[PDB]
């Protein structure tokens, strides 16, 4: 006797609401963390503050050591990386000159 | 791309342990399993009575 | 001449009993396999920081580094 | 002729042993299709005479 | 404090664990469902229709 | 509106406290101990104590446990390890100039941060 | 380079700590679903109720499992993640938030949509005028010149549509951060007493003795 | 929080039957009393550890 | 504090449960039966004192080697 | 008006009509109110010189 | 004349074991060696005390001479940070924030 | 009791390896060596390498 | 430590994904894709 | 504190056949009323011996 149970996953899903939950569940809290989180704590720009005593209070086991500062020196060597692959000149960001919104 | 540095390969003893205090020790629930594994274990094991005769 | 409401099985009657017994007891098969696979996991694991860390592990999931 | 392996000493799986009662299981293989795995009111609703029991 | 973070309030870690979590789930469902019920097997024992015969006479 | 329903008895509540009295009872039953080879020590009242009297109910148990009794001891040498290590440290002698320098958890130190 | 935007994500242990919840169970096999039935039944009467049951169901019993493996597998996420705020509110509170509005979802659709056209609400409505205004006008009360303020009517509205909506989440919300500051605060506590106690014996070594007894505190 | 321990005694002593029916409003009595005490805890811990 | 239902496990009927396979003419396999075919190591105890005291003396004799 | 009380998802077509023409205004509008008493500097015009670049 | 692949009364004894496991028999028997040599016991104390002994190494003597010294000194400079460490003659002697 | 017993075991232990190392023996060459065997191996190698590290 | 057993050190590694470089090859597969199947405007694709 | 323990006495004293099944209630209240004494005893003593 034909069951959905054992032969189509695809129509077990579509006949219980309660197999659609954890799916809205999931894609509801992955926006959530587009929206907030992405940007304020996972961008280059927005990494550092891992290092703050109040906002992220021993995420390193400990108090953040700034005189090491590994965040700095992991991401340099990356950084030293797609500089390598790319053969990019580092002194050619120097030789610029930007104007000024005059007026 | 992928590293494996060396700051994380460290020296490892157990003599170097602070260990923990008689009080942690009770609180990290260590005798509660000793006790209610064999509760337990009696509760289902004496649920399934055999039969017998009465002497 | 044949009994009614009675066919010979076909494949839209989906697997038998004992085939669906044995679609059931694979996840407690795999319990035994993957408890000590956790123990282990989490007995010869190393922490990824400390204090003197210049460096901390990193691990480029689609090789764009 | 499923009881006379029981009787052999041998040990029948549930649903090898349910394969031995067809309609019985098809109509357990859709109620698990459904999903529902209460009983009961069914059972005192079909026969009053058990309502309470 | 180290739970009082904004940094924990977001936790993609979490949300990996409870993505992890509800797929799993969703995989395993059909093996959940596989718990038999004997309602079915009470009523094809107790049914029983009328079995007495039509006699003028 | 007005569905005039009839009470169900499974929804009341007169077996909970007593299958949790069943269990507990099912407990003390085990607490149950010969005459020999018995001996607590009493309050200095002459009163027992609390804990005393039901340490042979927890260790009946524990001796129809099969693995948590040779396994949950092994982290009580750790125990031992922390109060030697502990009284080696109260009064290790140190380099002034690296306490000085390196106080460990010291506040208003800027290498650490504040 | 210019277009490369890097991004760090912390990732950790996951795989083998979220495998072995869905795999107990199989073992706990819904020992809540009685008491969760009796309570539904008590809560609402309809065809979909086995859909929202079924739900509730996962969800008990996730944070059951999370509970005692915190209390018992302690490795890991296993202790932290009940002290944290995130699982509180998304791990527990937002499926049950979401849950209603995943079974019922077309209703209060359909009901917040038609609310959106306020109108007020008459018992026995046997009255003409009333069908007049709020077929002609719209509403029983008078939308003259609103077009005039339409730009903030409609999220005004919206608002008051889903008014009856808010308390659900600001329940969740509350009890969510309710259990985490439970956890949080009384495993503190806890934690602190036993470290005054055992600074306390360790300066007085006469006392450094298990004086109440090696199980005796444990199993208490 | 003592006085709704104490009310779920006085209310068994009129009737132990119900004391299993009221036995629910006596738990239910007590983590809700016992709750603002933690908030009202929360701030002074809050006060200190991550203030400098 | 719970009513009847849960306690008793059914809401209105008591569902019969399959009893537990016995497999006759054979010992029981579950994970308490295993002393019977796995008891405490009792062959090579005078090995085991024999190979500690010959590790223990090797090792500290390439170790005092290997220092020196 | 009369349209947002019709059957066939008319309320919700109409309320969305009416999300997407003036309510995205009036968010603009709430979010302006705790502007308006707020000191803002003067606008940085474009000079319109930056961009013009010969084609080759 | 059963039509389907009949399993043997071996292979059902053996999933029998597999099968007819408790959920107490799952929950003490992996949670004592859990308990013991997990986060809580052995292993947090180990991994927690290096980060401390490692914090007062690099502090006192540096990372980079106390990896070119001896095992044997090492492990002294570490027992000595560890005993600084559980002191925590700072915190008054607790180890709170 | 347990004294004199503990030195009267002694012969019987001292005779009892070469007697335990010859069945080991064969029984490696033979290839009959079961589940129990393996157990008891098992124990003594941890047993040997924790006496090992206690040597190094 | 209470607070060292409020705290989550059971990290494994940083995985660095340069979203910019993922969007770009994103783009790059969905022309590859469009081109391959030579699929008009008025597609839903 | 005092409210739990006089509750106890008032309830045996109107039904002395209770007073078995009331005493668990009577200990469980005088701990919690007791924790929050304690609770708030801890700041008092966390605000002195460790801060300078
Ligand atoms: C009337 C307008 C109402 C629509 C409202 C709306 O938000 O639409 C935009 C919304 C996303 O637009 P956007 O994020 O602002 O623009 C960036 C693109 O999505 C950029 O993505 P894309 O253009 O490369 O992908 C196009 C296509 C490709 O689709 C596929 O590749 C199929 C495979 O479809 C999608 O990928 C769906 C849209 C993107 C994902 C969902 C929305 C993202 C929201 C923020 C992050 C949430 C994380 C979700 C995680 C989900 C779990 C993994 O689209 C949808 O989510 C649903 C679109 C349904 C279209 C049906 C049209 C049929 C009409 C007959
Ligand atoms: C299921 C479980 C349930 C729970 C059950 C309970 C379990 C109990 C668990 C207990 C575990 C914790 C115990 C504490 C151990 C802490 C280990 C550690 O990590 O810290 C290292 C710690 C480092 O301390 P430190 O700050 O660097 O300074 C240490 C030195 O002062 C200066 O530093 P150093 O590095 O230069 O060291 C100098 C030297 C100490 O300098 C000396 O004073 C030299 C004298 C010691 C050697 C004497 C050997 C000869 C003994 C006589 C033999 C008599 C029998 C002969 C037959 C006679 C026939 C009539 O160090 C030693 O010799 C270390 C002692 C090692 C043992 C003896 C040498 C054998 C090593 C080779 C292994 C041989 C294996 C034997 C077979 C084992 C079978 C199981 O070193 C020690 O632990 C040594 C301290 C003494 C042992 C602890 C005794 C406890 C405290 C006082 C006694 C209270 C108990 C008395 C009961 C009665
Ligand atoms: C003594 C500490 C435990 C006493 C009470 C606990 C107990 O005996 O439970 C039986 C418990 C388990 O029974 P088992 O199956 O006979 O264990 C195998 C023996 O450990 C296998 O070792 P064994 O006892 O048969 O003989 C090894 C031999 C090794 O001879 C040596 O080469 C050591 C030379 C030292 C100088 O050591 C001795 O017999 C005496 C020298 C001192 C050790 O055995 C022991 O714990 C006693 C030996 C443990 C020694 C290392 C402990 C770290
Ligand atoms: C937008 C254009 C609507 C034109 C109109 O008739 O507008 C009709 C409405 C008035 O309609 P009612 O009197 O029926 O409420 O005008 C307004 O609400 C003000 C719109 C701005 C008119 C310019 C000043
Ligand atoms: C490492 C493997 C554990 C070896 C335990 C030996 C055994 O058969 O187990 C037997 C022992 C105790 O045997 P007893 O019946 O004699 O008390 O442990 C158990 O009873 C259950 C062990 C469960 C863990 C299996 C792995
Ligand atoms: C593709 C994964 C590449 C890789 O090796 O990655 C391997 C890493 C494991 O690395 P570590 O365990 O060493 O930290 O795992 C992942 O990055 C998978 C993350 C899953 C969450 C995103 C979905
Ligand atoms: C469906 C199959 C797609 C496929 O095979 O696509 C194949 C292409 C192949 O790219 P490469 O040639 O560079 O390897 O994959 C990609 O370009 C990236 C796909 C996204 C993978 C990451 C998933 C998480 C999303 C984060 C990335 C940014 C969003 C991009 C939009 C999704
Ligand atoms: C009816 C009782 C009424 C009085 C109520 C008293 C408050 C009780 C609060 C119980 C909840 C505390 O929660 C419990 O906290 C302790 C203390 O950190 C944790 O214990 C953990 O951390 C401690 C702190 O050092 C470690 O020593 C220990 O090894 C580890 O198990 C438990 O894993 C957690 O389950
Ligand atoms: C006491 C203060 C107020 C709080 C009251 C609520 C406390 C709840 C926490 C205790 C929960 C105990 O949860 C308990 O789980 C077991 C599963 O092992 C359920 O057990 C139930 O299902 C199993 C099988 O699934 C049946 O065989 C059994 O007959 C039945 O009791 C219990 O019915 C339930 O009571
Ligand atoms: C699952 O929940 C059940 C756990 O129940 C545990 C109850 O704990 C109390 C048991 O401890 C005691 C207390 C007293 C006693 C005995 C000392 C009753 C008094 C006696 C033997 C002198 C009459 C025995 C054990
Ligand atoms: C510490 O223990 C770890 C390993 O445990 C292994 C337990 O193994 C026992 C296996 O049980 C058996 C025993 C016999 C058999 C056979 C098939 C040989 C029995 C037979 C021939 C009677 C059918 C099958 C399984
Ligand atoms: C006051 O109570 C303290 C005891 O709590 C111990 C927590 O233990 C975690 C779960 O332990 C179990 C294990 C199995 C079970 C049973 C045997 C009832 C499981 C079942 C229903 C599958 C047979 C119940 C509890």
């Amino acid at each position: 006797v034909y069951t959905n149970w054992q032969s189509s996953y695809t129509r077990l899903f579509v006949s219980k609401p309660w197999m659609w939950h954890p799916l809205a569940w999931m894609t509801l809290s992955v926006g959530i963390w587009w929206k907030f989180g992405k940007e304020s704590l996972c961008n280059e720009r927005s990494f550092y503050i891992h290092t703050h005593p109040k906002w992220a209070p021993h995420k390193f086991h400990t108090v953040y050591n700034w005189s090491r500062d590994p965040i700095k020196w992991t991401l340099a060597e990356q950084y030293a990386s797609i500089i390598r692959n790319t053969n990019t000149d580092i002194e050619a960001v120097l030789k610029i000159k930007l104007p000024a919104n005059a007026n | 791309p992928s590293t494996s540095p060396a700051d994380k390969d460290v020296p490892m003893s157990i003599l170097h342990t602070h260990g923990l205090s008689y009080v942690n020790w009770c609180m990290s629930l260590a005798p509660g399993l000793l006790v209610f594994e064999g509760f337990f274990r009696a509760r289902y094991y004496r649920s399934r009575v055999p039969p017998s005769r009465t002497v | 001449v044949p009994v009614a409401n009675f066919r010979p099985k076909k494949p839209w009657d989906g697997p038998w009993g004992i085939q669906i017994s044995q679609k059931k007891d694979r996840p407690f098969i795999a319990m035994w396999i993957l408890f000590p696979l956790l123990l282990v996991d989490h007995l010869t694991r190393e922490y990824y920081a400390y204090w003197h860390s210049s460096k901390v592990p990193v691990t480029d999931v689609f090789g764009d580094f | 002729r499923l009881h006379e392996r029981r009787l052999r000493g041998d040990v029948i799986d549930e649903w090898e042993e349910l394969d031995y009662h067809p309609l019985v299981r098809d109509d357990t293989y859709l109620a698990i299709d459904f999903g529902d795995p209460t009983f009961g009111r069914y059972i005192w609703k079909l026969f009053p005479h058990t309502d309470g029991d | 404090l180290i739970p009082v973070s904004l940094v924990d309030l977001i936790n993609i870690n979490i949300i990996f664990y409870i993505l992890l979590l509800y797929t799993l789930l969703l995989f395993f469902i059909p093996l959940f469902l596989a718990s038999i019920n004997y309602t079915y097997h009470y009523i094809y024992k107790y049914y029983n229709y009328n079995y007495n015969f039509i006699n003028n006479n | 509106a007005a569905p005039a329903e009839k009470p169900d008895p499974a929804l009341d509540a007169t077996k909970a406290l007593p299958k949790a009295l069943e269990e507990v009872e099912f407990f003390q039953s085990y607490a149950v101990r010969r005459k020999t080879g018995f001996h607590l020590f009493n309050r200095a009242t002459g009163s027992p104590t609390i804990v005393g009297p039901m340490f042979y109910n927890l260790y009946n148990f524990v001796r129809i446990g099969r693995v948590s009794k040779y396994v949950c001891w092994l982290s009580l040498p750790l125990v031992f390890q922390r109060m030697w290590m502990k009284n080696r440290a109260t009064g290790m002698e140190y380099d002034i100039d690296l306490e000085n320098y390196a106080p460990f958890e010291a506040k208003k130190n800027p290498m650490h941060g504040h | 380079m210019l277009n490369s935007n890097i991004y760090i994500i912390i990732y950790g242990g996951i795989i083998m700590y979220s495998i072995m919840i869905i795999i107990q169970m199989f073992l706990y096999n819904f020992s809540n679903k009685i008491y969760i039935e009796v309570e539904i039944n008590k809560y609402i009467l309809s065809k979909n109720n086995i859909d929202i049951y079924w739900i509730i169901c996962n969800c008990t019993i996730i944070i059951i499992i999370t509970t005692l493996n915190h209390i018992i597998n302690k490795i890991g996420i296993y202790n932290m993640i009940e002290y944290n705020i995130c699982y509180w509110l998304i791990g527990t509170g937002l499926g049950l938030y979401i849950s209603p509005f995943i079974v019922f979802g077309y209703k209060f659709f359909v009901y917040i949509m038609d609310l959106n056209n306020y109108s007020l609400n008459i018992y026995h409505n046997n009255n003409k005028m009333n069908d007049i205004q709020q077929i002609y006008n719209g509403t029983n009360y008078n939308d003259t010149m609103i077009f005039f303020i339409k730009d903030i009517n409609n999220i005004f509205t919206i608002y008051r549509s889903i008014n009856f909506f808010m308390n659900w989440l600001y329940q969740m919300i509350y009890y969510g951060v309710r259990m985490w500051l439970v956890f949080v605060l009384h495993s503190f506590s806890l934690g602190s007493f036993g470290e005054l106690i055992t600074v306390i014996t360790d300066n007085n070594l006469i006392f450094n003795v298990f004086y109440i007894g090696l199980l005796g505190l444990g199993f208490i | 929080v003592a006085m709704c321990f104490s009310s779920y005694m006085l209310a068994a002593a009129r009737q132990p039957n119900m004391s299993a029916k009221l036995l629910p409003y006596c738990i239910l009595g007590f983590a809700l009393s016992e709750a603002l005490a933690l908030f009202t805890l929360l701030i002074a811990l809050l006060e200190l550890f991550v203030f400098s | 504090p719970l009513p009847n239902a849960v306690v008793q496990g059914y809401t209105s009927v008591r569902g019969p449960k399959r009893p537990l396979d016995h497999f006759y003419g054979r010992t029981p396999l579950n994970i308490d039966t295993l002393w019977h075919w796995v008891k405490f190591p009792h062959r090579y105890d005078n090995l085991r004192f024999a190979v500690c005291f010959w590790a223990f003396l090797v090792s500290a004799h390439f170790a005092n080697k290997k220092q020196r | 008006d009369m349209m947002k009380v019709m059957p066939g998802g008319k309320a919700f077509v109409g309320t969305a009509l009416g999300l997407a023409l003036f309510g995205g205004w009036g968010v603009e509008f709430v979010k302006n109110i705790s502007v308006m008493t707020k000191e803002k500097p003067p606008i940085d015009w474009n000079n319109e010189k930056l961009g013009h670049l010969t084609r080759s | 004349a059963p039509l389907y692949p009949v399993l043997s009364q071996a292979s059902l004894y053996k999933r029998h074991f597999f099968k007819n496991i408790k959920l107490f028999h799952v929950v003490f028997y992996v949670g004592a060696p859990c308990v013991t040599f997990g986060t809580a016991a052995w292993s947090g104390s180990n991994r927690n005390s290096r980060e401390a002994i490692f914090m007062v190494i690099e502090e006192r003597h540096g990372w980079d001479n106390f990896k070119k010294l001896s095992s044997h000194q090492q492990g002294v400079i570490m027992q000595e940070a560890a005993q600084e460490s559980l002191l925590a003659r700072n915190k008054g002697e607790l180890h709170l924030p | 009791e347990f004294w004199q017993m503990y030195l009267a075991c002694w012969p019987y232990r001292f005779r009892n390896t070469v007697v335990e190392w010859e069945t080991c023996k064969a029984k490696v060459l033979k290839g009959s060596v079961d589940l129990q065997d393996i157990v008891d191996l098992l124990y003594l190698l941890a047993w040997a390498y924790l006496f090992w590290i206690l040597g190094e | 430590s209470p607070n060292e057993h409020l705290m989550f050190f059971d990290f494994s590694s940083w995985l660095l994904v340069d979203f910019g470089k993922r969007w770009e090859r994103w783009v790059s597969f969905k022309k590859s894709f469009l081109t391959t199947t030579r699929s008009p405007y008025w597609s839903p694709q």
